[PDB]
């Protein structure tokens, strides 16, 4: 039987779940036009994309 | 056309400058949104209205 | 649509009314040429400490 | 791919399995004395 070790496993979990939610927050907006970095610095200018 | 029924044509399979629209000083307005007017030269798109 | 990368050829198997791939942290992955029905991958330039 | 990356443990499981293969060679052997002598 492979449940006896479950702190090994959980704490490889543990720090899986954490660093996968820290790469897809990547994608909200904050308000911003668009979350695409190079989206909003092509189609507008440098005084606006600040 | 008049308001109560504007007129819309649809342009396609275009190749087009829009510097020409910033030499000129005919229009009493020119505004745009979501787009700097001066990257037009530099985009594409699927259609025109 | 602008970046930097490697270029490389791909066996995506792309439908025929589709034209790029997104990875899960929404960025281009796959891109279809506008001149050549062939898919290409998008790599980014190597880094490191 | 967007500046992660993991990095090499110093020890290798052969060396922790040397390791954990002499404190069995002494405890089989030599009693409590080799931790203390
Ligand atoms: C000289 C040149 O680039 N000619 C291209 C040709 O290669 C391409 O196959 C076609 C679209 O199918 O458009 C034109």
């Amino acid at each position: 039987t492979a449940s006896a070790l479950g702190k090994l496993q959980d704490v490889v979990n543990q720090n899986a779940q954490a660093l996968n939610t820290l790469v897809k927050q990547l994608s909200s907006n904050f308000g911003a036009i668009s979350s695409v970095l190079n989206d909003i610095l092509s189609r507008l200018d440098p005084p606006e994309a600040e | 056309a008049s308001v109560y029924a504007w007129n819309r044509k649809r342009i396609s399979n275009c190749v087009a400058d829009y510097s020409v629209l910033y030499n000129s000083a005919s229009f009493s307005t020119f505004k745009c949104y979501g787009v700097s007017p001066t990257k037009l030269n530099d985009l594409c798109f699927t259609n025109v209205y | 649509l602008t970046g930097t990368g490697v270029l490389t050829e791909s066996n995506k198997k792309f439908l025929p009314f589709q034209q790029f791939g997104r990875d899960i942290a929404d960025t281009t992955d796959a891109v279809r040429d506008p001149q050549t029905l062939e898919i290409l991958d998008i790599t980014p330039c190597s880094f490191g400490g | 791919f967007n500046g992660l990356t993991v990095l090499p443990p110093l020890l290798t499981d052969e060396m922790i399995a040397q390791y954990t293969s002499a404190l069995l060679a002494g405890t089989i052997t030599s009693g409590w004395t080799f931790g203390a002598g």
